[PDB]
C-alpha cells in the first residue's frame, strides 16, 4: 500500500471488508456500479465520494438523504485522518493509511 | 360565580382533559366523522393564574393539555390502577416535547421512501398482492423501526415480532433486513407464513439487536400466544425475566394485529390474560393495531362494541396511545414512548395507529361497492412519504435541495428492487440406574428444615420413596421418574395445565405446600443439583395455568419452538376440553413442520377413558389426533403402564426429534393396583410400541393354545385380563398397541406370528363404533398387514354423536356388554 | 395553605374516591389480603364548608363517600366513556339510601332459607355434590330472585338464565321453581345440563315473568354466546328489541360465570363483544360472576392479570358492582340497580359477589393441602343465613320471637326437601312456480325511487332478472331463489358471517349500498310482502358477522334453539376457519340432541375446494364432520349443482325437522359455466342425495358400456366430465354422492344397478388419503353395500398433516396426477 | 254452600283451584298435612289458620316468616269479608261467602 488508503467496515452486514482507496475518485453507495457497494436501505443510491488530489484523502457526500460523518460529526466534506470513522447509512468504516 | 367556582372549574377541566381529551383528538388521517370536533370559564379567565406547585395562566394550561391530548395522539391512561403509572405517563406526555433533530426527520423519511418503493414494485410486478398492500399504512416501517431502535437503546437482546400477511414482506425487506433475492425466490405464497431472523443496527446509537419474525397460519390472532410463548423459552434461556438472575425481560414481543381481528377473536384476551403471570409472563408485549377502519367489507360498527378496537386491552389495564397515521414524528414518539413503559412497569402497551386502505381487500374488489364514501375520500388521499416531504419543506425543517435528494433516494430505491428482482428471474438408551430411582424417591422425603407436610400429603411422599426402593411403581410417580432423571441428566423440564402442580385427580403433588406457612416446596428441583452440588444444568418449571385452553396449549407449542431443548408438557384437565385449544392443534402442532419446516417437540397430556362420567369426562377424541397424522407429523401414544409411559417420556425427550407427542392419560387406572410396574422395568427395558400378556413373557402361559386375539389399547386391557383369569380362558390372549401411531408394523407382526393358531381376531375398545382407534385402524391395519389383519372385526360401543352417554349406568351395562362380547 | 389549597384536595379527594375507592372497599367476607385498609386536609377541616350546588362540611362529603364507595359495594364506572351513564350510577350511588321494610328484610331471610336448606339437603343425602356446592355462596339466590323481580316490575317477558354447574339444582328449585319430585327422579348427572322453563311470581308487586334455564356443557363458558343467540331469537319473536317494533328488549339474558372461568376464557370477550352490534345485540346482559377467589386447586394470582375476575368488561364500558357475599341486603340492591342500568341504557351490568367455596372442588379434596389459609380462614366462617338472622336481631330490624319464627321456617324447608324425596325413592315439495323465481329475479330490480346502484353491481342485479327467466342459474342465485321463496311462504330467514352480505366470493350482493348515498337495499326484503300489499309474514334478517367463529357459530345455534320456525345459517369466511368454533360444533350442534333433548336447525355454510390457494383456503374439514356424525344427528352435503343446493335448503327449512345442516360450498365453482342450472330444475324437481351424468337422464349415453365408475363429490365432477367428453370416454361413468351424511344407501345402490358392465369402482377426491370422504366412506361402503362396493379403491391426493400444499405449483400437478388416474 | 266460605286461588301455581271453610280451624301451610296446602318456599310449613267463629270468619297467621296480607295490609288476625284478598307467600286468595 504505497500512498493508498484502506477502508474496513466495522459496523454493518459486511463487517470485515476492505475497499481499497488509490483512485483520483471512488463512489460509495447503494447504486451496484458503486466502487464501494454499501447494501442498506439507509445509503443512497448516490451517497459518497472518496478523493485523492495531492496527498490528502477527502470524503464528500454527494447528495445522500442520511448523510455522511467523520468521527460522529456531520459533514459535506472533510480531509480524512488515520484511523477516522466514515458512518455511511448504518454502516462504519475505519480509515487507515 | 367568585374565584373558587373559577378555580373548581380549571381542575374539572383539566381531569375532563385527561380522561376524555383523546376522544377529541385529530387522529384519523381520513377525518371521516365530521361531528368529531368544564365550561364555566370564559374569555375574561385565560390570563387568569391558577394553582398547579406553580401558578399558570389558563391559556397556558389550555396550550399544554391540548397539545398533549388533542393533537395528532389521543391518550388512554386514567383507567390504570397503579397510580405510579398514570404519573409516569402524565409527567411524559404533559411535558414541552424536543422536536426531532433534521437527522431524525431524514431518517424517518427515509423509511417511509424504503416502505412506498417496495409497496410500488410489489403492486406493480405482481398479480394478487392487493391483498397484502400496505398501502394507506406505510408509517407502520418507521412506527415499528422506533420500538427496536429504542429496544436497542436499552441494550436488550430480541425483539421477536408476530403479525398478520399485511406488509409482510415489507416488514422481512424493511425491518428484519433480508434482501430481495431472498424475498422474491419464488412465485399467496408460503412466504407469508414462514419465519425469519436478522440484525438490526442503530442509525444513531451503539447497539445492535436480533430481530426475528415468528412462523403463522392464516387464522388472523392464532399465532399470539405462540409468540408469547416463544418469547418466554428465550427468556428462560438467557436467564433474562420471571425464571432469570435479571429483571430485564431483555426478550421483547412485538405483536401487530388487524382492527377488526384485535376486537372478535377471543385468544387475544387469553393471551393479555397470561401478560402478568409468573408461568407465562414476557415482561410486557408492545402491541401495534395497524388500524384503518375496514375489516375486509365490514364496517367497524359491525366489528365492535366499544369506541376503539383496542378497548379489550382495558381488561389488564394497559395504556393505550390512538395514533394519527399521518404523522410519522409522532407515530416515532409514541413507539418509543411504548418501550420506556414497557422497561419501566414489565406490562403491556397498546398503539392503535390510525390509518386507511388504499386497495381494495384482495383483486377484483372495487371497495367502493359497500364503502363509497369511505373510498371516495381515500381517493384524494396523498400518501404518507409526500405529505411528510411537504410538510417538512412548509415547516423549514428541510430545504428545497434536501427534498430533491429525498425524491432521489426513493427512485433509487424503486430502481433497485426492480432490477435486483429482473436479473434474480434471469437466473440413546431410556432405561436408568436403580441409583437414580432412589434418589427420586428419596427427594421426596428430603424437605426443607422445619416444613410442616399436609397430613393427607405425607403417606405420598412416603409411599414414593417406598416405591423407589421396592417397586409396584404407579403411573403418577413413573411420570415423575421419568421428568426428574431427564433434569439430573440436565434438561429443562417445563410442566403445566389447570391444576397441574397438585394434579387433577390428586395424584401428582409435584409441589406441596406448608401446612402451617403455605411455603412451596418441589421435590424434583433437587434433581437440578449432583451429589457434588454442583448444577446440572437442568430445572424443573411447574405451574398451574390460567383457566384457557386455546391460549394455554398456544403457548406451550411456542415455548418448544424457542427451545428445542427444553421437555415441554402441556395437560389438559380432561382431554375433552382440549377441543378449545383445536385452532392451535390444526394450524401448529399437527402442521408445521410441513407447512413452515418449523419444529416442536411439545407433549400434550390428555385424561382420557369410559368411566361413566358423562360425554365432557370420558375423552380426548383419539379419532381426531389420528385423523391429523400422517408420517412423521406426531407420535400418539396410550401407554397402560407405569414404566412404559416412563420409557415413552424419556425417548421423546432424549431422541433428538423435534416432534409432537400426543399421550391419552389415565384416571381411575392411576389407582388401579394391576396398573404398577417394577423397579426392572424402570432399569432393564426401553418403550414397547406393542406388549404381550406378562403370562406369555414371564410366566407359563402357551400360546399355541390361543384361537382368539383381541387386540386394544389403554385401560381396558385389565378388565379383559380379569375376566380372563376368572373364567381361566387360556384360548384368548390380548395385544396391547401402546404406539397408536406410527403404527408399529413390524413388531405387530412379529408378535401376531407367536399365535400360530388364531382364527379370529378382533379389535377391542371403549368408545363408539366412529370414535377411538377403529376408524383409522378398521381401515389401515386390513391394507398395511393383509396376511396377519384381512378379516379383522370390532368390539366396541355402538356409534354414538357424543363420546359416551350421559348416564353412568348406561355406561356400566355397555362396559359389561364389550366384555361379554370378547369372551362370547 | 389557604382556602384554595383545601377546595383543591377536597374536589380531588372526591374525584379520588369515585375512581378508586372500590380499591379500599369492605367486599371480601373472609377479609384474606390484611394490607386492604388527597391528604392535604386535617382534623380541623371537617367542619369546613366546600361546593357542591350546595355547601356541605367536609365530614358530610366524607361519610356520603364511604358510604357510597367503600362499605360493602365498590363501584366500578368512571371507566365509561358516556357521561350521562356516569351521571346516572353517580346519583342512584351517592344519594342517602331507603333501609329495606321488615317485610323486605324477612324475604329475603326466606331466601337464604330456601337456599341453605336445600344445600344441606343435597350434601347429607348423595355423595359426589360436593363439586356442585354452592356453600359460601348461598347469597347468590335473593341477588338473582331480586334481578328477576326488578325485570317483573319492569314488566318484562321473560329472562332467559345460562350459568355453569355449581349451584344449578338449587337454581332450579328456588328460582325456576321447579319441584323436587322432578329435580330428583334419578342418581354428576345429566340434571346439570338440562334446560328448563318456570313461572316466577312477584311477592310484593302485580307481575308475573318468565323465567328459563339453558342447556350447556362442561366446557365453562362455551354457552355464553348461545344464551345471546336464544335470547335474540325469542326477541325477533316478541317484536321487541332491534328488530321489534319497541325499544323495551323484553327477554333478558342472565350470565352467571366463575371468576377464573370469566378471565380465561376468549369467549366471553368474543362475547361481551357482540354486546351493541345490531346484528346481535340483546340490550344488555346482567353479569354476575360467583367469586369465590379459588379456581379448583388455584389461586386468583395464577388466573388473572388484573386486579379483578370482570376487568374483560372493561372491553365495552361496562359498569362494574364488587358486592360482598356476606351482605345480602347490598347484594339484593345491586341486583336491582344493574336492571335498572341494562333498562335505561341498553348495555351489560357485571356484579362481582365476592364470596367463599365451604367444600373442596370434590369428593375426596381436602382444600387445606394446596390453599391452607384459605380453609383456615373459612373454618372460622359462619354461614350467610345466620350472618344476617344476627344481624338483623342486633340492628333490632326484627325481634327473638321473628328470629325464632325464621329458624322455624329454615327447619320445615330442611324438613320437606328431606320427606318429599324419600316418598319419591318409595314410588312437502321444494319445487316452486316459475312466477316464484321470476318475483325473486325482478326484486332484484325493484329498487327504491333515485337510488344509485354501483356499475360494478348494476349487471349482478340485470344478469339475476335474465337468469330468473331465461336460465343458466349460477349457485349465488339459486342460494337467494331458496331463501327469497322461503320468505314469501312467510318464513323467518337469517343469515349470517363474515362479509356475508356482500359475500366473500363478490357473488350474493343481499345487500346493495347506493353509490352516492350509503343508502342500502335488501332485494329479498320485497319478498316479505304479497303482490296484494298484506306481509307473508317472513323477513330477510342478512348481517356482517363481528371477526369472530366461536362466539358467532355459537350464537347462530343458540338462535335456531330459540325458534326452531326460523331457517338460520352462519357462513364461514373459508371452511378452514370454522376449527375456530370447535367447542360450539362438539359441544352443542353435533350432539346436543343426544345429550339433552334439545333439537336445533342451524345451517353451516363451509367454502371448500382444491384450488392451490394453501392450505388454510382449501378445507372444511369434511372428514371431521362425518366422524361426529351419527344416525339422525346431523345432515352433511357437498353439492355440486345450483339448483340441487337450492332443493337441499327448502328441504332443510321445510321438512318440520330440527337437526343441523353441514353444506360444503363453492368457490371458483360459483362462476364455473358448466355448473349452471336449468328453471325446469327448481320447477319440476326435488332434492337429488345421487346424481348421474346428464348424457345417461336426458341424453344419447349407454349405460353397459361403462366399465370403470367413479363415484365422486363437488367440483372435481366437472373437471371429469371435461376429460371424458374430450377423451370420447364412453366407458367411464362419474357418480355424484351430493349428500354426504346419512349415507343415501338406497339410492346409491339403485344408480349402480343401471351399470351391469362395471368391473372396477373408484372414490375419487381431491383431498388428502386420510382427510376427505374416504376415511369414513372406504370403510362404510363395503360393509353397507358389500354387493356393490367390495374392492372399492380410492383416488385421492396422498395422506398430509395439512389440508394441502402450500404451493399452487404442487397443487396443479396434483390435481392433473388425479385426472390421470381416473382416466388411466 | 250453606253457611260456609270459599278461597279460590288467582295467582299462584295452582291458580283456579278451590278450597271450602266449614270446619272451627282451617290451617293453611307448607306441610302436606295442611287442610289448604300451598306449595311455595314463600309459605311457611305452619303459616297461617282460618277460623271460624259463630258467624264471622277469621284469618290468623301461626309465626310464619312473610307473614299474612288482607286486601294488601299485613296482619296478626283479621275478620274476613266477601271479595277479600288473602295473599300467603306468593299466593293470592280470594274470599267468598
Ligand atoms: C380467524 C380468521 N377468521 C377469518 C379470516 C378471514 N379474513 C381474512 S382478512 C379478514 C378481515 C381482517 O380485518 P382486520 O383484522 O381489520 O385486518 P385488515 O385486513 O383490515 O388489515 C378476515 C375476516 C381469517 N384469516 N382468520
Ligand atoms: C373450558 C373448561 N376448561 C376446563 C374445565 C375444568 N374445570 C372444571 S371446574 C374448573 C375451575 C373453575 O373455576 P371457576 O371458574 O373460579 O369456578 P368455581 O368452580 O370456583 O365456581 C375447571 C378448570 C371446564 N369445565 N371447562
Ligand atoms: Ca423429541
Ligand atoms: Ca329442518
Ligand atoms: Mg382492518
Ligand atoms: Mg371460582
Amino acid at each position: 500500500p504505497s500512498g493508498s488508503a484502506l477502508l474496513v467496515v466495522k459496523r454493518g452486514p459486511n463487517a470485515g471488508s476492505r475497499f481499497l482507496l488509490d483512485q483520483p475518485t471512488t463512489s460509495a453507495g447503494r447504486h451496484p456500479d458503486s466502487d464501494i457497494f454499501l447494501d442498506d436501505v439507509t445509503v443512497s443510491r448516490r451517497h459518497a465520494e472518496f478523493r485523492l488530489e495531492g496527498g490528502e484523502f477527502q470524503v464528500v457526500d454527494v447528495g445522500s438523504l442520511n448523510g455522511t460523518y467523520v468521527n460522529r460529526e456531520p459533514v459535506d466534506s472533510a480531509v480524512l485522518a488515520n484511523g477516522d470513522e466514515v458512518q455511511i447509512g448504518k454502516f462504519r468504516l475505519v480509515f487507515l493509511t | 360565580d367568585s374565584i373558587e367556582d373559577k378555580n373548581a372549574r380549571v381542575i374539572e377541566l383539566i381531569a375532563a382533559y385527561r380522561n376524555r381529551g383523546h376522544l377529541m383528538a385529530d387522529i384519523d388521517p381520513l377525518r371521516l366523522d365530521n361531528t368529531r370536533f368544564s365550561h364555566g370559564l370564559t374569555l375574561w379567565d385565560l390570563d387568569r393564574e391558577f394553582k398547579v406547585v406553580q401558578r399558570k395562566k389558563l391559556r397556558d394550561i389550555l396550550s399544554v393539555l391540548r397539545d398533549a391530548y388533542c393533537r395528532h395522539v389521543g391518550v388512554e391512561y386514567t383507567h390504570i390502577l397503579e397510580p405510579e403509572q398514570q404519573r409516569w405517563i402524565q409527567e411524559r406526555v404533559e411535558t414541552k416535547h424536543d422536536k426531532p433533530t433534521v437527522a431524525e426527520q431524514k431518517y424517518i423519511l427515509s423509511k417511509l421512501n424504503a416502505a412506498e418503493a417496495f409497496e410500488t414494485f410489489l403492486q406493480t410486478k405482481y398479480v394478487g398482492q392487493k391483498r397484502f398492500s400496505l398501502e394507506g399504512a406505510e408509517t407502520v416501517i418507521p412506527m415499528m423501526d422506533a420500538v427496536i431502535d429504542q429496544c436497542a437503546e436499552h441494550g436488550l437482546d430480541e425483539v421477536v415480532i408476530a403479525m398478520p400477511h399485511r406488509g409482510r414482506l415489507n416488514v422481512l425487506a424493511n425491518i428484519v433486513g433480508k434482501p430481495y433475492s431472498q424475498i422474491f425466490s419464488e412465485f399467496g405464497d408460503v412466504k407469508y407464513h414462514l419465519g425469519a431472523t436478522g440484525t438490526y443496527i442503530q442509525m444513531f446509537g451503539d447497539n445492535d439487536i436480533e430481530v426475528s419474525l415468528t412462523a403463522n397460519p392464516s387464522h388472523l390472532e392464532a399465532v399470539d400466544p405462540v409468540l408469547e410463548g416463544l418469547v418466554r423459552a428465550k427468556q428462560d434461556l438467557l436467564d433474562t425475566g420471571e425464571e432469570g438472575s435479571d429483571n430485564r425481560f431483555s426478550v421483547v414481543p412485538l405483536m401487530l394485529h388487524g382492527d377488526a381481528a384485535f376486537a372478535g377473536q377471543g385468544v387475544v384476551a387469553e393471551t393479555l390474560n397470561l401478560a402478568l403471570l409468573r408461568g407465562y409472563r414476557t415482561g410486557g408485549t408492545i402491541h401495534i393495531v395497524v388500524n384503518n377502519q375496514i375489516g375486509f367489507t365490514t364496517a367497524p360498527t359491525d366489528s365492535r362494541s366499544s369506541e376503539y378496537c383496542t378497548d379489550v386491552a382495558k381488561m389488564i389495564g394497559a395504556p393505550i396511545f390512538h395514533v394519527n397515521g399521518d404523522d410519522p414524528e409522532a407515530c416515532a414518539w409514541v413507539a418509543r414512548l411504548a418501550v420506556d413503559f414497557r422497561q419501566a412497569f414489565k406490562k403491556d402497551v397498546v398503539i392503535d395507529m390510525l390509518c386507511y386502505r388504499r386497495r381494495g381487500h384482495n383483486e377484483g374488489d372495487d371497495p367502493s361497492m359497500t364503502q363509497p364514501y369511505m373510498y371516495d375520500v381515500i381517493d384524494t388521499k396523498r400518501g404518507s412519504r409526500k405529505a411528510y416531504t411537504e410538510a417538512l419543506i412548509g415547516r423549514g425543517d428541510i430545504s428545497m435541495k434536501e427534498a430533491e435528494d429525498a425524491l432521489r433516494d426513493y427512485q433509487g430505491q424503486l430502481e433497485r428492487v426492480f432490477n435486483e428482482v429482473r436479473e434474480l428471474e434471469k437466473h440413546l438408551a431410556t432405561a436408568v440406574d436403580k441409583a437414580m430411582l432412589q434418589r427420586i424417591g428419596d427427594a421426596h422425603l428430603a424437605l426443607p428444615e422445619g416444613f410442616t407436610v399436609h397430613p393427607r400429603v405425607r403417606p405420598v411422599l412416603e409411599k414414593r420413596r417406598e416405591m423407589a426402593y421396592e417397586g409396584r411403581i404407579d403411573w403418577a410417580f413413573a411420570e415423575l421418574l421419568a421428568l426428574g432423571s431427564l433434569i439430573a441428566e440436565g434438561k429443562l423440564v417445563r410442566l403445566s395445565g389447570q391444576d397441574t402442580q397438585r394434579g387433577t385427580f390428586t395424584q401428582r403433588h409435584a409441589v406441596i405446600v406448608d401446612r402451617k406457612t403455605g411455603e412451596e416446596f418441589t421435590p424434583l428441583q433437587l434433581l437440578a443439583t449432583n451429589p457434588d452440588g454442583t448444577p446440572t444444568g437442568g430445572k424443573f418449571l411447574v405451574y398451574n395455568s390460567a383457566l384457557s385452553e386455546f391460549a394455554a396449549v398456544g403457548f406451550e407449542y411456542g415455548y418448544s419452538v424457542g427451545n428445542p431443548d427444553a421437555m415441554v408438557l402441556w395437560e389438559a384437565q380432561f382431554g375433552d376440553f382440549v377441543n378449545g385449544a383445536q385452532s392451535i392443534i390444526d394450524e401448529f402442532i399437527s402442521s408445521g413442520e410441513a407447512k413452515w419446516g418449523q419444529l416442536s417437540d411439545v407433549v400434550l397430556l390428555l385424561p382420557h377413558g369410559h368411566e361413566g362420567q358423562g360425554p365432557d369426562h370420558t375423552s380426548g377424541r383419539i379419532e381426531r389426533f389420528l385423523q391429523l397424522w400422517a408420517e412423521g407429523s406426531m407420535t400418539i401414544a396410550m401407554p397402560s403402564t407405569p414404566a412404559n409411559y416412563f420409557h415413552l417420556l424419556r425417548r421423546h425427550g432424549k431422541d433428538g426429534i423435534q416432534r409432537p407427542l400426543i399421550v391419552f392419560t389415565p384416571k381411575s387406572m392411576l389407582r388401579n393396583k394391576a396398573a404398577v410396574s417394577d423397579i426392572r422395568d424402570f432399569t432393564e427395558s426401553k418403550f414397547r410400541s406393542v406388549l404381550e400378556e406378562p403370562m406369555y413373557t414371564d410366566g407359563e402361559g402357551d400360546r399355541n393354545k390361543v384361537t382368539r386375539l383381541l387386540l386394544t389399547s389403554g385401560k381396558i386391557y385389565y378388565e379383559l385380563a380379569a375376566r380372563k383369569a376368572k373364567e381361566n380362558r387360556e384360548d384368548v390372549a390380548i395385544v396391547r398397541i401402546e404406539q397408536l401411531a406410527p403404527l408399529p408394523r413390524r413388531r405387530l407382526a412379529e408378535t401376531l406370528d407367536r399365535y400360530p393358531n388364531v382364527k379370529e381376531k378382533f379389535w377391542v375398545q371403549e368408545e363408539p363404533a366412529n370414535q377411538g382407534a377403529w376408524p383409522s385402524f378398521g381401515l389401515t391395519l386390513p391394507e398395511i398387514l393383509p396376511d396377519h389383519f384381512t378379516g379383522l372385526k370390532r368390539i366396541s360401543r355402538r356409534a354414538m354423536s357424543a363420546p359416551s352417554s350421559g348416564s353412568s349406568k348406561v355406561h356400566a351395562v355397555e362396559q359389561q356388554e364389550i366384555l361379554d362380547t370378547a369372551f362370547g
